[PDB]
């Protein structure tokens, strides 16, 4: 059943399953945990860093895409870049061909229609990351989250990597609080760094751990990292 | 869409063998005995018509084929690879030779390039080699009358008579203890016959067996007059009741 | 994928089936003048947003696709059908007749059934609209295999949906109203949703009619939507 | 067409198809490079096996790939032909574009990097050819020998060598070559060079062969005769004690 | 390398206080022959733009299968086609300046002069020019081919800067315009009496008014001119 | 064997893992930066005594404010050189400026990511990974010296200070507990030549272990045997008086 | 536009114009018509501006290229190569430069190399490049000697400048001065006609064509 | 392809192989001459000598092989090599010196063992040619791409057997006469069948043309075989 059935892509087990896709997705589980949520005004992402030493920088998680969109990672990098330079080139042609800002919507589909093909080539393999994509488009704040399977979904918060069952849990309570939380970007960034603790056995998020972003109503997406980060911690 | 076997099919193995060329030349034992008999003056290739339903209409499906107007085509093994064999040489005398230099090529350089053809087949990637050996007979100006074997390797050798297919252990003694120098094509045709009814199972008449020579000029099937240096095909089939004739007198 | 089995079955398209199974159940409905889809969305969690994960798809603008399965092979499926109904329109002028549509969806399925480097579509499609005679509703497999249907579906409560749909064919032998068919729709994505009960669901319904749309494709929205899962809330208990 | 990946990682980090080419340089015949002090001596053995050859026409192993490089090989003759061909074209590109002749480091880096590029490309293997390429950078009278490995490796050696045998060879060049005392004249290094092959060889006839590389394009081979000599001498001299 | 052929003369617009005004008359001339009379040159995209072009009609009729792919594409996976994201006016120029822009880099031009006219989301009016070399503008009056020299001239003595445009009502403008379309029938001898003429209001939405003349024409004067200089009766 | 760039069940890239023992085997290589520059020091590693040690390059001169040292299969590294070295001089070609290391960096990386075919999506011309590390030493006016781990898996890290081949599980350990950011210049290259030391399996000499440095004022330097050696009676004398 | 470049006992002086034109249009008076490709080589620039501009910028990058990967600085043979080879594939596309490459190597001594757009490359001790060229050519030649001081060498530079400055159309705005040695271009200033002109005129006595 | 753990190339051994089965081929060359002999492959009563040349081709006025292996192949081969020679005589208006061609032809061989993955070429060749250059020559080449040069040698079926045999009757100062001599009586020796008669053989020369100071290919007519089979008392 596992047996002759993981070699490639190209390959449907009896039980009508990509094993390939499916340990990609398990890359992902292996990444270090991030968080995305939203308001109505604005929408958040927080980002567990991880170092590979002491002596050691901790790696980006959150990656701009357009002025008004940008994204989290959790597995395997050099994917994300990938992933994310075909999101910049797709937010670039819209605005200079149609002087249209890229719905986020829009972006969700091309960007499982990328991880498809990936999905059904010889010789090729699945992407091995996941993202939490955030913007402020024409009809409001949005997040997605996309899985190397080329499932996007859309929701009010969420988390991938490891241990991120914790923060999904609280969110998922949290709810109809965070929802609410309209023009004050600090409280939802408050909220959203109470989430991604509920997914620590690591300690305690130093200043250099810990990974924020942020886009909304008249916000461009920007990132915070370092010193810029304390007033959170 | 686009292909994952750009390799060699045909492959040396540790003794030395090429596989997939010795299974091919097993097709061609299973097939149905095709032969070839050289006279004086014309050629004789013959066959049987191992028909697959009495409902099939056997004139529809010929085994011997006309190639150029002095050469023609018989075949033991697989009958699709044969027709598109035959389909390849027929463009290729053209191609290769007719557009060059005005007229139909020597017996031996078609040989040559449908012997380049089916070798392709088993150096190529991503193919089978042929499933069929020919027997070509043809004349030419320079050469005479001649008779060539191909086998599903790209081998081809002259033959001054041979057979191919099932019996044709049988039938090459056979023709080792008749054949000699001196025949003339008539006697050749017979000499056909006689071998080709050992190999055949049921009825043996001009409707089951198939018979072409390669003999002299047929003005009368070259479709216009007027131009004397140009004198018709030395390619013929016999027709059934031309067979029936051959066959009383057997 | 290109192998045949000693009996002349592809493995690899009845294993595809089976991530079909696997999938969401889906439907469409033949009506007297257009056609209706219904697919479960389930809601695997709160934080989900509320009508904003549209499953149905349009094509041209009288075509509505619904499929189960894998999501993103069917959306890659989706992008082919626009690709084949804009090179229809551009040389032809007229909009793709149903059955027209169909083949080349079915062409394009089957010809990832040819090759060892690729695999078969994991979905099954239900799909259809309007042409200049009339509705017509398909349904398509991963081997390429595709018919017209009265009423179709496919995925985990295939079986149920499917037996709600013969009593819709016996009971209404005379041509069902596109308004009507809509609340049927509703009611037996109700009725399949019996098996997958673990998990809470989310309604799409979706139509092309020639006296209630004009013979485009629209969504099912508001007050519409509403009526027709009271129907079905009513008619589930 | 066909672009199938064979050189690939092995779980504890060897390239296999890299490492079965060194075996092939393993079986090839021993070749030797040692340098003088104004020299380069270039020393190879010739197999035994078969000694009805025409040894006017046979290609021999020391190559001029230049007026003032010369390459010899251990492993795949044929492989070997393909780099002697390219290292040749790469030659007048250099004299053609940079209007200089190619220092024996340049070459020997091109030479690597075609070796090292077939280490990488689906659909192509390794070649199986260990190279040492000496001779003499233009306007220097500083000798220069270098050597490569089917890997792509290369680096530059006093003395050094390839092929069967080879470790035996080394562990003697290694007792006798004095790098602040290397050898003074052609005619002493040369005599070296024989001594090294002569612990392999075991009767060399026409089974060893010599090419010297002196400054400025000066580059002769060696007849059976004068060969003859120099093996003549070493089993005389070496005996008494 | 390329040449007009069947072609249609000014089209002619202008902005006032709510929306945009364009009109175009019903004409595709073959060189001096008047060879068809039915001709729509006014193209409504969506409800809150027209396209109005001039020049080559077969490169016209391509740009309608352009703009109406456009539509289609838009709606695809798009549940806010009808309302946020509408093609806005100035998607639907940005695109076609692209795409002339283009084709004139290629040499093979459309051979066409357009003016987009529409209202915005927010409610402000857009009115751009493109033409087949690519050139862009804006102006409160915009008009092609002869409608340049003598419409604008008319259309200006309205609206002659920015600050005019919330001073002129509805029936100012587009009085205005019908003028206008009075004199370019007097003096193009490629311009035709029936016309078509969009209001584009952002109270309104779009009118589209077809089969419209040119009435009050003046010719009674003509019957006192004898000759050519010196002629008595 | 079935492919090259296949998954395992814990969701690996199996070459890229691989690629990675291939470094363990190389050479040691160790860099360290400082406010007053970052120093870059190799093992060199002769496999006989006949080698010529100098033409032992495994600190190479990427542009005159960036370095690099590198360790594992060494051919492997010559293309990426290549590379290195035509992004910056294109850079200063396209913007009269120099490059960023980063930037430099993350171009390195993304010629690592081109093995396979040309994976359905853009295109890919190499049949493996990289089988080699770097250490991307250099300045710049925004983030001054820097030290950076470019792997053949794509992905690159910042470091104060690293070891990379056969030493580098003993070496780094050691550089944790002696790094500190007050370090000098002097302070670094003495502290690299000591770790070296330590881990080499001959005795550490001017032959058989490189240095360089990079610095704001001088640029990317390769040390002389001289110099070296003159760090070496330094390093000994200041061990013998503690 | 007038460059020279000249080999004598003390090295290479290289003097050029710094005028750019547009037709009869003075587009520039301030113009650097001297690449500084490294600290032993030089490129002057004469024909259309952005050809230059852009071809030998890009022969700065090549030369740096061959000194990262050669480990030592590029001949000026060499480098003049690149440009000579490059123009070549442009052969009849319209490029217009006219160019001379100066430096010094050990291997070479100092070295002059002409390069133009038809392809022509020509190693020699005197060359006058551009419009201005003949005007230059008629000073330099008639004082050229080869044991000129280099006091007196970066003078007649100057001078045959300024002679075609004052006589070409094309020319002017000032002098730009460079003198290459063993050691190793070293600049020798801008001097502006308007001022250069009087002066040389007060103390050299020539110039008698112009009144006041 | 690939190598072996052994750093042997699988493909191109068990080619090597399968031409171990193949008819002997010999070359012998003389200080006048060059003698090309071949034993053709188990035959038939019924098979036509007249117009069969399975194993010797010419492939220009002064160069002819010797073939051992598939006939198909090495067809394939030949065409390409009458190409390349021609190709030669057009650029340089000289004939192709032998060791070109031979170097070509075995680099088109070495190609097939290093990139493609398509099978090698189940031949191997003995070239027997002259030029202007090094005179008389015989070149050897394998699936390999490999190529040497020789006095005399043997490919096919019993090559061991009839190297050992040349070794010993050979001398430098022969005449093609002799030689002639030499070749039939090693394949004599070496036949699995029980006599060695002109129905199995291909025979040819490279002789300096009669009289004139010219070059001669000779390729020899069944009765020539007969004949020159008699001389050499084998009947
Ligand atoms: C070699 C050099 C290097 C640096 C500085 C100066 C010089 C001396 N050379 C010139 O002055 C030449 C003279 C020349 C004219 C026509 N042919 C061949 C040679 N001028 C040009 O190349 C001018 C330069 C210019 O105007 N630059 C603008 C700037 C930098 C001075 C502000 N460009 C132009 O005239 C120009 O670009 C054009 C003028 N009309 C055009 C229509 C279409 C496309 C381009 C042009
Ligand atoms: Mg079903």
């Amino acid at each position: 059943f596992r047996n002759n059935y993981d070699g490639d892509t190209v390959t449907f087990s009896p039980t009508g399953r990509l094993f390939q896709v499916e340990y990609a997705l398990e890359a992902i589980k292996q990444g270090s945990v991030t968080v995305g949520l939203r308001s109505n005004t604005h929408a958040v992402l927080v980002a567990l860093k991880r170092n590979a030493d002491e002596l050691s920088s901790y790696q980006k998680k959150i990656i701009k895409c357009d002025e008004h969109m940008g994204l989290s990672l959790a597995g395997l990098a050099p994917d994300a870049r990938v992933l994310s330079n075909y999101l910049r080139q797709q937010c670039n042609y819209s605005s200079l061909v149609f002087n249209r800002k890229l719905a986020v919507e829009r972006a969700g589909h091309l960007l499982c229609d990328k991880a498809q093909k990936n999905t059904q080539s010889y010789g090729g393999r699945p992407y091995g990351v996941g993202l939490l994509i955030i913007g402020y488009d024409k009809s409001g704040a949005h997040l997605l989250e996309f899985q190397p399977s080329g499932n996007v979904t859309e929701l009010y918060g969420t988390a991938i990597g490891a241990r991120s069952q914790g923060a999904k849990t609280y969110l998922e309570r949290t709810l109809d609080t965070f929802i609410k939380i309209d023009g004050n970007p600090d409280e939802l960034i408050k909220a959203g760094v109470e989430a991604i603790s509920q997914s620590l056995r690591d300690e305690s998020l130093t200043v250099d751990n810990l990974s924020i972003a942020i886009v909304g109503k008249d916000t461009p997406f920007t990132i915070y990292d370092g010193e810029a980060v304390a007033k959170y911690i | 869409m686009t292909d994952r076997y750009s390799f060699s099919l045909t492959t040396f193995s540790p003794s030395g063998k090429l596989g997939q060329i010795d299974y091919a030349l097993t097709a061609v034992k299973q097939g149905v005995t095709s032969l070839g008999i050289k006279a004086t003056n014309g050629v004789v290739i013959a066959t049987e018509k191992k028909s697959s339903s009495p409902l099939a209409m056997s004139e529809t499906l010929s085994k011997v084929s006309l190639l150029t107007p002095d050469i023609g085509a018989v075949y033991s093994g697989m009958g699709p690879d044969y027709r598109v064999l035959v389909d390849k040489s027929r463009k290729v005398a053209h191609t290769s030779y007719k557009r060059i230099y005005g007229e139909y090529p020597p017996t031996k350089l078609l040989v040559s390039e449908v012997a380049k053809i089916m070798q392709e087949a088993t150096q190529s990637g991503g193919v089978r080699p042929f499933g069929v050996s020919l027997l070509i007979a043809g004349h030419d100006e320079f050469n005479g009358f001649s008779l060539y074997q191909v086998d599903p390797s790209g081998s081809y050798f002259p033959w001054k008579a041979t057979a191919i297919g099932k019996g044709s252990v049988a039938a090459k003694t056979f023709l080792e203890k008749r054949w000699n120098d001196e025949l003339e094509l008539e006697d050749a045709i017979h000499i056909a016959l006689l071998t080709l009814k050992e190999s055949v199972e049921g009825e043996f008449n001009g409707d089951t067996i198939e018979l072409a020579i390669i003999g002299d000029e047929n003005p009368d099937l070259l479709g216009y007059t007027g131009i004397p240096t140009d004198k018709g095909p030395r390619f013929r089939k016999l027709t059934s009741q031309e067979i029936n004739d051959r066959l009383e007198a057997l | 994928n290109s192998v045949f089995s000693p009996d002349g079955r592809n493995f690899q398209v009845e294993y595809a089936v089976k991530a079909v199974e696997n999938g969401t159940t889906s439907i469409g409905i033949k009506c007297n003048d257009g056609v209706v889809f219904a697919v479960e969305k389930l809601i695997t969690s709160k934080l989900l947003v509320p009508q904003k994960n549209v499953k149905i798809q349009v094509v041209d603008r009288h075509i509505g696709c619904v499929y189960s399965g894998l999501i993103p092979d069917g959306r890659h499926l989706v992008n082919r059908g626009r690709e084949e109904a804009a090179s229809f329109k551009k040389l032809y002028k007229t909009p793709i007749p149903i059955p027209a549509f169909a083949d080349r969806l079915g062409q394009y399925v089957q010809a990832h059934t040819l090759y060892n480097s690729v695999r078969p579509f994991g979905v099954s499609t239900i799909f259809g609209g309007v042409d200049k005679n009339g509705a017509h509703l398909y349904m398509l497999e991963p081997s390429g295999s595709y018919w017209g249907y009265k009423g179709a579906a496919t995925g985990k409560g295939r079986q149920s949906a499917k037996a709600e749909l013969e009593k819709l064919v016996d009971h209404h032998p005379e041509g069902l109203s596109a308004r009507e068919a809509v609340k049927q729709a509703a009611k037996i994505i109700y009725l399949a949703h019996e098996d997958n009960k673990e998990k809470d669901f989310e309604l799409e319904i979706s139509w092309c009619s020639l006296s209630e749309t004009n013979g485009l494709h629209k969504f099912v929205k508001g007050d519409l939507l509403q009526e027709a899962i009271d129907f079905a809330q009513k008619e589930i208990n | 067409g066909y672009d199938r990946a064979l050189s690939i990682f092995s779980p504890d980090g060897h390239i296999f198809q890299v490492e079965y080419a060194l075996e092939a340089v393993k079986r090839g015949t021993c070749a030797v490079g040692v340098k003088g002090k104004n020299c380069v001596v270039l020393g190879c053995e010739r197999r035994s096996t078969l000694k009805l050859q025409d040894t006017r026409i046979t290609p021999s192993k020391v190559s001029k790939i230049d007026s003032h490089v010369v390459l010899s090989f251990s492993g795949l003759n044929a492989d070997s032909r393909i780099l002697i061909e390219k290292a040749r074209v790469e030659a007048q590109s250099h004299r053609l574009t940079l209007e200089d002749p190619v220092t024996v480091e340049y070459l020997t880096r091109y030479v690597a990097g075609v070796q090292q590029r077939y280490t990488q490309s689906g659909g192509v293997r390794p070649f199986g050819v260990s190279t040492l390429i000496a001779g003499f950078d233009p306007r220097d009278d500083e000798p220069k020998l270098y050597q490569t490995e089917p890997s792509g490796i290369y680096s530059s050696w006093s003395a050094q060598t390839i092929g069967r045998n080879s470790k035996t060879v080394r562990e003697f060049l290694e007792k006798n070559y004095d790098r602040k005392e290397p050898p003074a004249t052609v005619e002493e290094c040369v005599k070296l060079t024989v001594r090294s092959l002569l612990e392999v060889v075991q009767t060399g006839a026409k089974n060893i062969e010599i090419t010297v590389v002196k400054p400025d394009s000066d580059i002769v081979a060696l007849s059976s005769e004068e060969i003859n000599q120099y093996v003549t001498q070493i089993e005389q001299e070496k005996q008494e004690q | 390398t390329q040449q007009p052929i069947v072609t249609g003369t000014s089209v002619i617009s202008m902005k006032y206080d709510n929306g945009v005004i364009i009109a175009a008359d019903n004409l595709g001339s073959y060189g001096s022959l008047l060879r068809f009379n039915g001709v729509e040159r006014l193209i409504p995209v969506g409800d809150n733009t027209v396209v109005g072009i001039s020049g080559d009609i077969s490169d016209m009729q391509h740009i309608e299968r352009l703009l109406k792919d456009l539509v289609t594409e838009n709606a695809y996976d798009n549940p806010l086609a009808d309302a946020e994201e509408a093609l806005e006016p100035s998607y639907i120029f940005e695109y076609l300046a692209t795409v002339m822009y283009q084709r004139r880099s290629k040499m093979n031009p459309l051979w066409n002069a357009i003016i987009v006219a529409g209202v915005q989301s927010n409610g402000d009016q857009f009115l751009r020019y493109v033409n087949l070399l690519g050139v862009t503008y804006s102006s409160p009056t915009l008009a092609t081919g002869f409608g340049a020299h003598m419409a604008n001239p008319l259309l200006r003595k309205v609206v002659d800067r920015e600050s005019d445009i919330p001073k002129t009502t509805v029936q100012v403008a587009e009085e205005a315009i019908v003028n206008a379309m009075r004199v370019l029938y007097y003096r193009d001898a490629r311009s035709s009496r029936n016309f078509s003429l969009a209001i584009i209001d952002k109270n309104t939405g779009l009118t589209f008014k077809k089969n419209l003349q040119v009435e009050n024409m003046k010719w009674d004067f003509a019957k006192d001119i004898k000759g050519y200089g010196t002629q008595k009766i | 064997d079935r492919g090259v760039s296949t998954f395992s069940p814990e969701g690996r890239l199996f070459q890229v893992e691989y690629s990675l023992e291939a470094i363990k085997l190389g050479s040691t290589a160790i860099g360290i930066a400082t406010k007053e520059g970052v120093v870059l020091g190799v093992e060199k590693r002769a496999t006989s005594p006949l080698l010529e040690s100098d033409s032992i390059e495994k600190i190479v001169e990427i542009d005159r404010h960036i370095g690099c040292a590198m360790s594992g299969l060494t051919a492997d590294a010559r293309s990426m050189i290549e590379h290195a070295r035509t992004a910056a001089v294109t850079h200063n070609l396209y913007y009269d400026e120099d490059i960023n290391v980063e930037s430099l960096t993350q171009s390195v990386c993304d010629l690592a990511l081109r093995f396979g075919e040309g994976a359905s999506g853009e295109e890919r011309l190499m049949s493996r990974p990289f089988g080699v590390a770097l250490l991307i030493a250099g300045h710049d006016a925004d983030d001054g010296y820097q030290l950076f781990h470019a792997e053949p898996s794509g992905t690159f890290y910042r470091y104060n200070a690293k070891a990379i081949g056969s030493g580098s599980e003993g070496a780094q350990a050691e550089l944790l507990n002696e790094w500190h950011s007050s370090l000098t210049l002097k302070e670094a290259e003495l502290l690299v030549l000591k770790i070296l030391k330590q881990v080499m399996e001959e005795k550490l000499d001017e032959n058989n272990a490189q240095l360089s440095c990079i610095t704001k004022q001088d640029g990317f330097k390769i040390y002389d045997n001289e110099k070296t050696a003159e760090l070496i009676k330094e390093l000994k004398e200041k061990e013998a008086a503690e | 536009t007038t460059t020279l470049a000249f080999r004598f006992q003390g090295g290479i002086i290289v003097a050029v114009d710094s005028r750019a034109t547009a037709g009869n249009w003075v587009a520039s008076q301030t113009v650097k018509k001297v690449i500084e490709i490294n600290p032993f080589l030089l490129g002057t620039m004469a024909g259309g501006a952005a050809d230059c501009q852009f071809w030998e910028t890009w022969l700065g990058s090549q030369c740096r290229l061959h000194e990262l990967r050669e480990k030592e600085r590029i001949s000026v043979a060499a480098a003049s190569k690149i440009l000579s080879n490059l123009v070549y594939q442009y052969k009849g596309a319209g490029l217009s430069m006219g160019t001379m490459i100066c430096g010094y190597t050990r291997k070479e001594g100092p070295t002059i190399y002409y390069v133009d757009s038809d392809g022509t490359r020509l190693k020699g001790d005197i060359f006058c490049v551009g419009s201005g060229q003949t005007f230059a050519y008629g000073v330099l030649d008639s004082n050229y000697k080869w044991d000129l001081s280099v006091e007196d060498a970066l003078y007649l530079g100057k001078r045959s400048i300024l002679a075609a400055a004052h006589r070409d159309a094309y020319s002017g705005g000032s002098v730009n001065l460079y003198h290459v040695t063993e050691d190793g271009w070293i600049y020798h200033g801008n001097h502006d006609v308007g001022e250069l002109f009087w002066k040389v005129k007060e103390e050299e006595g020539s110039f008698n064509n112009v009144i006041g | 392809t690939i190598f072996s753990p052994e750093g042997r190339l699988y493909q191109v051994e068990y080619a090597l192989e399968s031409i171990s089965h193949a008819g002997t081929a010999i070359g012998i060359m003389a200080s006048d001459g060059i003698v090309l002999a071949a034993e053709r492959k188990v035959t038939s009563t019924l098979l036509e000598q007249d117009t069969s040349t399975e194993k010797l081709y010419k492939l220009n006025d002064k160069i002819a092989v010797a073939v051992a292996g598939l006939t198909a192949d090495a067809e394939i081969l030949i065409n390409t090599a009458r190409i390349h020679a021609q190709n030669y005589l057009k650029t340089y208006n000289e004939d192709i010196p032998v060791e070109i061609l031979v170097r070509r032809l075995s680099d088109i061989k070495q190609g097939y063992t290093q990139h493609g993955g398509l099978r090698p070429f189940g031949v191997s060749f003995i070239y027997a040619g002259y030029d202007d250059r090094y005179g008389y020559q015989l070149y050897t080449s394998n699936p390999s791409g490999n190529y040497t040069g020789w006095k005399a040698i043997s490919v096919g079926a019993n090559t061991s057997a009839a190297q050992t045999l040349l070794q010993m009757d050979y001398k430098d100062d022969m005449k093609v006469d002799d030689a002639i001599e030499l070749a039939l009586k090693t394949l004599s020796k070496t036949t699995d069948s029980s006599a060695l008669t002109y129905d199995r053989l291909e025979f040819a020369t490279i002789r300096k043309g009669a009289n004139d100071g010219e070059v001669y290919q000779k390729i020899f007519k069944p009765q020539e075989i007969k004949d020159i089979l008699v001389k050499t008392g084998i009947t």
